[PDB]
RNA sequence: UGUUGUAUGAAAGGAGAGAAGGUUAGCACUCCCCUUGACAAGGAUGGAAGAGGCCGGCCU
RNA sequence: UCGGCCUCCGAAAUAUCCUUUUCUAGCAUGUGUCAUAUCCUUAACUCAUUGUCCCUUUUUUUU
């Protein structure tokens, strides 16, 4: 959609359906999502990872998502980065609990030869 | 004033009407009365023209295929209920020679 | 080509003259050799009229 | 008792004929007669509340 | 009954089958005169003339003579009161009735009705017998219309339609077919005029 | 619309997987390219047959010939020559060009 | 077929057939 | 939409089309010639700087060119 | 003084309906059936197989 | 002189198959570089707007 606010609702509403249906069935449907062209649909996509990841708590959706990081596709692995940038401003003070997790992976991705990696 | 069109124009308004019979998966005709296909689109219909109603003038074989005489009997054309009298196409259209006569006298007056 | 065509002739044994022009089947019977100098008055006939003297 | 329902569209929602389906595109999942007929001579209508 | 005739009418393409439907209904007698009357009034209806009306009120006329002294008296009423119609009608029943009068179903004794005159006639009333007679002309001719409306056996009927009497109104008729286009009619009435 | 570098290249490849009368096979290939455009690039510019070298002289004097012989006509010259019509007619311009000098 | 006038069979016509006689002849 | 399919995803369907022409254009590749990073994207074996090239679309517009002409003729 | 002498349909739980891009139309070849009064027509085009050589495997 | 056609059923459309019970059906046995396109990508990038421009002619609503 072009306008925004349905964008928005339509991430939010991926929470909520993931309250019910569980993490897993949601997230790997929005996993397969990640290798569309298209910058728009990625970015929100990317969002409502994070979205699910910080309602139904990063222990769930943290292996799975760090799991796709080894794609061999260029979109899915800078998907998966910008998915982890919106979760660890969603969760603030309780993402001490997986920075340990998560240090090695972003320590690949700032030795990357892709300048997109690393911002 | 081509009987073969008017034949013609019988069973061809007859097959559209039994076609949209068969698609209703019947045929029995008082399940269709002719006000359901005469009725203008306005009013629910579906509003077909009619061109098929009419008498069909006759005359006797032997001398119309040698000569041209004068119409002697009528064949019936489409069945109707015998009260109504559906309208003919033909009569709302003005005939060419009409139309000619009328269309130099009209520009005549203009000029 | 002969088959596709057609010619009519009017003379003194012909009376009448046909011809087909764009949709139309047409016959022209002229006056002078009608039976009892009669017309036909119906729809689909035209009468034809003489421009110089005014006649049908 | 032929409810004339299209399957697809009532199940999923989704129908590949569209306009062209010869059933109906509603999805409402009531009972059947028959089936109220079965439950009320077995004795198993609203028996669970 | 109006309605019915009009139905009937619009039903039948050809001229010959509405008299046919018409007849077959087998009104009384008592109707006739209405009948004949709607038979105009649709004809006057339409945009154009069509030949239908006058041939199906020729065949009619030709049936029994009911109808054809039904139709004479109608030329009478509707001459009277012509100012009613709009142009299009009225240019509809004035062919009409030049229709009746060629083909010889109506006699020409109907004519006596119109009389010329500056006071006699309305404007109307003018060009109804304009359309008329200008009609007339086109389907049989001068020769043939001057043969035919100066007879001996008419003479009577046409002095209000031709007026011997009055140099005013001689001299009026004259004008009135003058700028019709039918000048020839007015020349007996000329030298009528010179004597 | 026009063709690109690499529209080409899968252009080039599909023929030669899928051969000449499988046009609608190859459109699903390319982006915003129907069948009939890419049989048009095939026959035009693509195909390995069509010559893409100097003209010598005895081409170019078919060329003149044939011109005069039937004018305009540049669909039934070009077979006899063995150019596209588009480069026959192209290069025959230039001809004209020069002997205007 | 009565008298010449008529269709020999009104089978595939569109209509019954029925045939009356012209009652506006002269 | 079992029945009859309903409708098409345009987004999968060209992920769809972009793994058709990788396929078509690869088998038209030798193994030693091309090497796949680990994101995806190819490099080019014969050419001694070893230029990187995002899709094989553009890797078999690379390999008509000159410079990769010349760099094959030594090699 | 028993037992595998089998099948149909339904319910529950699973799988998912031909076409070398997608959506599909069918008619048959063999042998396996079902509806049918069938020398007809349907049952997803009814379903299921379909290149050559040697001993499921190997080679073109 | 007479002249009056028909009326309906199913199939080709919502599959098919497997497993366990349930109902029923049917059986059968047993001492780097200039200058140009293109491709890929990035930024939760946006989806029109109404917010005194009143400025200007020798120009000024009459007891
Ligand atoms: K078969
Ligand atoms: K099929
Ligand atoms: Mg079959
Ligand atoms: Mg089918
Ligand atoms: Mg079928
Ligand atoms: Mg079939
Ligand atoms: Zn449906
Ligand atoms: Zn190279």
């Amino acid at each position: 959609a072009h306008k925004k606010a349905i964008r928005r609702a339509t991430v939010n509403t991926f929470g909520y359906i993931a309250k019910a249906i569980g993490p897993h069935d949601v997230l790997a449907t929005l996993l397969n999502n990640l290798k569309v062209q298209e910058r728009q649909n990625r970015v929100c996509t990317t969002v409502a990872i994070a979205i699910v990841a910080e309602t139904c708590s990063p222990f769930t959706v943290l292996p799975a998502l760090m799991n796709e990081y080894r794609v061999p596709e260029l979109n899915v692995q800078n998907g998966v980065l910008k998915s982890l940038s919106f979760l660890f401003e969603y969760i603030g003070e309780m993402g001490k609990d997986y920075i340990y997790a998560v240090t090695p992976l972003l320590e690949d991705a700032l030795m990357d030869r892709d300048l997109v990696h690393r911002q | 004033n081509t009987q073969e069109l008017l034949d013609l124009l019988v069973k061809c308004e007859n097959k559209i009407q039994t076609r949209i019979k068969i698609g209703l998966n019947s045929k029995m005709p008082s399940r269709f009365p002719p006000v359901v296909f005469y009725t203008p689109k306005e009013l629910g219909g579906l509003g077909m023209l009619s061109m098929g109603h009419v008498l069909i003038p006759q005359s006797d074989l032997r001398w119309s295929k040698q000569t041209d005489v004068g119409i002697t009997h009528f064949r019936s054309g489409m069945s109707h209920e015998e009260d109504q009298l559906i309208p003919n196409l033909y009569r709302y259209i003005q005939p060419w020679e009409s139309e000619f006569i009328d269309s130099q006298r009209v520009w005549a007056e203009y000029a | 080509q002969w088959e596709n065509s057609f010619v009519s002739v009017y003379s003194k044994d012909n009376p009448n003259l046909l011809f087909n022009m764009c949709g139309f089947e047409c016959r022209i019977l002229p006056k002078c050799r009608t039976s009892y100098e009669e017309f036909t008055h119906k729809d689909g006939v035209w009468n034809l009229q003489n421009e110089v003297t005014k006649e049908r | 008792y032929q409810p004339d329902i299209c399957k697809d569209y009532k199940e999923t929602g989704f129908c590949g004929f569209g306009d062209s389906c010869k059933f109906l595109h509603d999805r409402s999942d009531y009972k059947h007669g028959w089936q109220i007929e079965r439950e009320l001579d077995e004795g198993r209508y609203g028996v669970y509340e | 009954f109006r309605r019915t005739i009009y139905l009937a009418i619009q039903s039948s393409l050809d001229f010959e089958e509405c008299a046919h439907k018409l007849l077959k209904m087998e009104f009384p007698e008592s109707q006739t005169k209405e009948l004949c009357n709607m038979i105009l009034d649709c004809c006057a209806q339409q945009r154009t003339y069509e030949k239908f009306f006058g041939l199906l009120a020729g065949r009619f006329c030709m049936l029994k003579k009911e109808y054809m002294e039904s139709f004479e008296g109608i030329f009478k009423e509707q001459y009277d009161t012509i100012h009613r119609l709009e142009t299009n009608k009225l240019r509809n029943v004035a062919k009409m009735f030049a229709h009746l009068l060629y083909t010889d179903s109506l006699p020409w004794s109907v004519l006596e009705c119109i009389k010329l005159s500056e006071e006699t006639t309305t404007s109307s009333s003018r060009i109804f017998v304009k359309i008329f007679f200008q009609e007339l002309c086109e389907y049989m001719g001068l020769p043939k219309l001057n043969a035919r409306l100066k007879d001996e056996t008419l003479q009577p009927f046409f002095e209000g339609l031709l007026p011997r009497d009055n140099p005013r109104n001689t001299r009026f008729a004259i004008n009135f077919f003058t700028s019709i286009g039918l000048g020839g009619l007015t020349d007996e009435l000329r030298e009528h005029l010179k004597n | 619309g026009v063709w690109r570098n690499t529209e080409d290249e899968i252009l080039k490849a599909a023929v030669m997987k899928y051969g000449k009368n499988q046009w609608s096979r190859i459109a699903s290939l390319l982006h915003r390219k129907s069948a009939k455009q890419c049989k048009a690039r095939w026959y035009e510019w693509l195909d390995p047959s069509i010559k893409k070298t100097e003209w010598s002289r005895e081409e170019e004097e078919k060329l003149l010939h044939l011109a005069k012989l039937m004018p305009t006509q540049w669909r039934t010259i070009a077979p006899i020559i063995g150019r596209t019509a588009a480069q026959c007619l192209e290069h025959y311009e230039f001809l004209l060009d020069k002997a205007a000098q | 077929m009565y008298n010449g006038i008529g269709l020999p069979t009104p089978r595939g016509s569109g209509t019954n057939g029925y045939v009356q006689r012209n009652l506006s002849l002269v | 939409m079992s029945f009859k399919r309903e409708g098409d995803d345009w987004s999968q369907l060209n992920v769809l089309k972009k793994r058709r022409v990788g396929d078509l254009l690869a088998s038209y590749i030798p193994e030693d010639e091309a090497l796949m990073l680990r994101d995806g994207r190819f490099a080019c074996a014969i050419c001694p700087h070893r230029p990187v090239l995002d899709t094989l679309a553009m890797l078999t517009a690379h390999r008509a060119g000159k410079k990769h002409l010349s760099s094959l003729q030594l090699f």
